[PDB]
RNA sequence: GUCUCCGUAGUGUAGCGGUUAUCACGUUCGCCUAACACGCGAAAGGUCCUCGGUUCGAAACCGGGCGGAAACACCA
RNA sequence: CCACUUUAAAUCCUUUAACGAGGAUCCAUUGGAGGGCAAGUCUGGUGCCAGCAGCCGCGGUAAUUCCAGCUCCAAUAGCGU
RNA sequence: GGAAGGGCACCACCAGGAGUGGAGCCUGCGGCUUAAUUUGACUCAACACGGGAAACCUCACCCGGCCCGGACACGGACAGGAUUGACAGAUUGAUAGCUCUUUCUCGAUUCCGUGGGUGGUGGUGCAUGGCCGUUCUUAGUUGGUGGAGCGAUUUGUCUGGUU
RNA sequence: UCAAAGUUUGAG
């Protein structure tokens, strides 16, 4: 389900949140990960070495804390006996927190996508990179190996490498020894060769699209004897899939070792990619404001005007705002508010005495706008945009426009 | 290399009628820069052309339209002869006078050409974009300007201009020609040049 | 690898203070003169272990 | 130190000393009337007790 | 398409119709070591590819299934 | 700053009347203070970070080595790189 | 030093004993578990050790509730009594006056600041003392004055026999 | 009058 799924990114998010914070002062934590296809014993041995170095450390408080850590994360493996499938994800140590709270943690779970990224530490804190680097990267592409010999389908996100399906063939030989049949055998041979093309491109289909609608944000093909080609630019491979045909990579090599080939050759391509969809969201958002219409809106005041009223179509954001939802509130009367307010606005303000009744009104802790937006555009309006500063057309957004407004649904007239 | 100028008119813009506007509707402003700076009291909008993106909104707001952003090429910020204001009309460079010669300007109207020529005839000062003498003359060396400046500092070149509006002379000058021709004579010339 | 991020990060956070006001102070030759002064003609002491012009215990 | 919301702190005591108290009354000027009642070894007035303020006694007319 | 063969603990393989399914490696648990390795002692672990048949009895013999691999595709 | 002098004509010095100092002022800097190498185991912040350091090094929660305050030292209409 | 000489120790061997390792249990660790399962010590030189055989106490741990045992000062606070201590009855676990309603009270205690204390089986034994243990149960160790080396050093403290 | 014996925190 998708509800779910939203669910335990949520979790993760969380738990990486907590994690970054935690810190522990003196001892190391034990960043760990472990990818899809090891071998846990592997991982074991590597733990008890790593154990046994530890007991030289010549410091106290790290070495005894390393070795507690070690000794726990082994037994997390313990009741593993096969690594998970998408990979495992510990992070054992000793965290301090308020109340001058020394306390061991051991926090293991199978990520929910299947990452490709293994990873072993100790230091001072735990490593959540590898982690925030696969919920940012949700982009799945879709890869094809057409070659003479054979095919080969299959997905890719940041750094995970899929093989979906396969198959190869044998195709005729290139020539016919007689002089009347060379034509025929030729006409043949053509015929065979194009039936696997259309094959493939039936396939692609059956494969890459789900409910009359495309998978996969791009469509890799590769190869060589000009077949990627041949599959590209026909009237058999869907136009809706075609559309989303993104390169046609000339690689040696076929199949299996064929696909990492075409990947690193596609790597800068699928990277202009998420640069040029941002381009072309922002532009539309311009266009509103080039011509009159009306159905744009900038500056949290009337963004979020706008989404509480009759909404906003498209909500765009500067991936990281400052810009921070505090809840304000009042000593005696009880009345509260809540403000947007700026990294300086938000750090030291003498405004906020609540005046009217003569009292110091205390603004309880924030909630960060770009997170505020991430739980609860869905009841709204929708389709929560982040956009960068790296296109002209993004920076000009960031830069004037604030890092924050939306296309809306229809026109509206704001006032003050 | 591409950078904007803001001009506001300073007929057309009435800070009091309007309450603001351009204020109200600029993202810079609502970003929380200093943009545009208006008020109800006090003549004339002002903007920075510095902070101001060039979003064209605010040009369409202004209920006069008083409000004029344009794009101007990079090396243009250099050669600035004369800018009156801020917001105001910039020229860059200036005719070169050679003396012996008629120096012919051409070009539409509205394109600083009188600026050029009260600046040539002395009575303008050259601000070079700033709103001096030695700084200016400083600023025309290996051109013909600094000796032109420097003929009219020392000995003081008589600046006679023939104007455009011919028809508000009339409205000036009384008697007959042949009077007004020997009243104003001074070559003693009179009969050649009728 | 490495960030070129925190850059600033104590110079920043210091503890900014002012830098009183005490006086002018002599200078040219009158600052030599009071210099001279006291080396060797006000303390001339009885040693004791070694001396320290900016010792502070 | 993250304090509970609903737990809250616990307010202790505020006292309240109505100036100089009154316990007696004025009859003819000379003579004077009690008006609440004394311990046998004020036990003052409650709304149905009579309740000590040193010695802890405590009575009721039912 | 044809004809052929092979599908057995985690891996690679033995297996002569009645077997606790053999061997090696790997795994786990002791020791040996300061530790680890090497070493020593122990232990766990086969859906015998799938389904049906024959047989008193089938992991094998016989049939069909899903997998996997060689050889042929010549004369115009 | 009057006036001479100067000078081709001036300026500058020079001479010279008249005004012209309580240091809040007419305000002296530049570099350093662990060793080489003169001079703080001083006081705050940072916590192998930021940073310093020609070299040796300092920095991983009492830093004589960082960022600051105080003092001190060298040279001084100059001193660094 | 898987270099040679000597020479020694049942925390070394040999000869043997009694064993431990196997079993059930007792108890200590580490793990897992848990509100919490407090913590120190991990080769000899941690693990029936902390004189640690915890019902409570111990106790640190956790989940609840009282209490001040907040000295002294400078002040503000001084009486239209600052504002220590209270049977009900509700509440509470509780015969905690802890709280709400009501009593009435020492009468000069108080409360609020600041300076500042004080305590803490809180953190740090890698900031220290003391005390242990271990090196290390062996025969080893030192300067004076002379001699030897620019010196670091060396000789004395030694070939041999002896213990 | 010679079997085998490889390695050693990045965590100061
Ligand atoms: N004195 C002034 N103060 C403010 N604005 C001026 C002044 N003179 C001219 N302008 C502005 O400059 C603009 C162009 O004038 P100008 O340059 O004199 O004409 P031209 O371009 O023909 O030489 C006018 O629109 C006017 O608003
Ligand atoms: S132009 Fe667009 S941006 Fe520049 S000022 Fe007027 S409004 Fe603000
Ligand atoms: S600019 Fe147009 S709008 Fe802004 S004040 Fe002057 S007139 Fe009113
Ligand atoms: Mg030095």
């Amino acid at each position: 389900s998708a509800a779910d799924r939203n669910v335990e990114i949520w979790k993760i998010k969380k738990l990486i949140k907590s994690l970054e914070a935690a810190r522990g002062n003196g001892t190391s934590m034990i960043s760990l990960i472990i990818p899809p296809k090891d071998q846990i014993s592997r991982v074991a041995k590597m733990l008890a070495d790593e154990f046994g170095t530890a007991s030289n450390i010549k410091s106290r408080v790290n070495r005894l804390s390393v070795l507690g850590a070690i000794t726990s994360v082994q037994q997390r493996l313990k009741l593993y006996n096969k690594v998970p499938p998408n990979g495992l994800v510990v992070y054992c140590g000793t965290i301090v927190t308020e109340e001058g709270k020394e306390k061991k943690v051991n926090i293991d779970f199978e990520p929910f996508k299947p990452i490709n990224t293994s990873l072993y530490l100790c230091d001072n804190k735990f490593h959540t990179e590898a982690l925030t680097a696969l919920l940012s990267d949700d982009s799945k592409f879709g890869f094809i190996v057409i070659d003479g010999s054979g095919a080969l389908f299959g997905t890719l996100q940041g750094n995970t490498r899929e093989v979906l399906h396969k198959f190869t063939v044998d195709l005729p030989k290139k020539h016919g020894r007689a002089a009347q049949s060379a034509l025929r055998f030729a006409r043949l041979r053509m015929e065979k060769r194009h039936n696997y093309v259309r094959k493939v491109a039936e396939t692609a289909v059956q494969l890459f699209i789900s409910g009359d609608k495309v998978n996969v944000a791009g469509l890799v093909l590769a190869g060589s004897a000009d077949f990627k080609t041949e599959l590209s630019q026909s009237d058999m491979f869907d136009q809706r899939l075609q559309s989303k045909v993104l390169k046609l990579v000339d690689i040696s090599y076929g199949g299996e070792n064929g696909f990492n080939q075409a990947i690193e050759l596609s790597t800068e391509v699928l990277s202009n990619v998420k640069f040029i969809q941002e381009k072309k969201l922002i532009g539309r958002y311009f266009d509103e404001i080039s011509q009159d219409t009306g159905k744009y809106c900038f500056g949290v005041e009337d963004t979020l005007k706008a989404l509480e009223m009759g909404a906003v179509e498209i909500l765009i954001v500067y991936e990281n705002l400052d810009i921070m939802r505090y809840v304000l509130h009042c000593q005696g009367t009880e009345e509260e508010k809540i403000l947007y307010l700026t990294p300086e606005q938000e750090k030291d303000k003498s405004h906020f005495t609540d005046k009217e009744t003569g009292q110091e009104h205390e603004l309880i802790e924030s909630m960060p706008l770009l997170e505020w937006f991430a739980n609860n555009y869905k009841k709204f309006g929708a389709t929560l945009e982040i956009v960068t500063d790296k296109s002209q057309e993004g920076s000009q957004f960031v830069k004037g426009f604030g890092g924050i407004g939306g296309i809306l649904r229809y026109r509206v007239d704001f006032q003050g | 290399k591409l950078t904007r100028i803001a001009i506001v008119n300073h007929d057309k813009c009435k800070p009091k009628k309007c309450r603001q506007e351009c204020k109200k509707s600029c993202p810079v402003v609502r970003m929380g820069k200093l943009c545009i700076e208006v008020t109800p009291q006090s003549k004339i909008a002002w903007i920075s052309e510095t902070l101001c993106i060039g979003c064209g909104i605010c040009i369409k707001k202004c209920p006069f339209g008083a409000l004029s952003i344009v794009n101007l090429p990079s090396n243009l910020e250099k050669e600035t002869t004369h800018r009156y204001c801020a917001n105001a009309f910039k020229l860059h460079r200036l005719p070169i006078p050679r003396p012996g010669e008629v120096l012919g300007l051409v070009g539409t109207n509205g394109i600083g050409k009188s600026t050029a020529l009260k600046i040539l005839a002395g009575k303008q000062k050259p601000n070079l974009g700033k709103y001096d003498w030695q700084e200016i003359l400083t600023y025309f060396r290996g051109s013909e300007l600094q000796n032109y400046f420097t003929k009219i500092l020392e000995d003081d070149l008589k600046a006679i201009i023939k104007p455009q509006y011919v028809d508000q002379i009339p409205k000036a000058a009384k008697g007959t020609v042949g009077s007004i021709l020997d009243r104003k004579d001074e070559t003693k010339t009179q009969a050649i040049v009728c | 690898h490495g960030s070129l991020a925190r850059v600033g990060k104590v110079r920043g956070q210091t503890l900014k203070v002012a830098k009183q006001e005490k006086k002018k102070k002599r200078t040219g030759r009158a600052k030599r003169r009071m210099q001279y002064n006291r080396r060797f003609v006000n303390v001339v002491p009885t040693f004791g272990k070694k001396k320290g012009p900016n010792a502070n215990s | 130190k993250s304090y509970t919301t609903p737990k809250k702190n616990k307010h202790k005591r505020k006292k309240v000393k109505l100036a100089v108290l009154k316990y007696y009354k004025v009859d003819e000027n000379g003579k004077i009337s009690r008006l609440r009642r004394e311990c046998p070894s004020f036990m003052a007035s409650h709304f149905d007790r009579h309740y000590c303020g040193k010695c802890c006694l405590t009575y009721c007319f039912n």
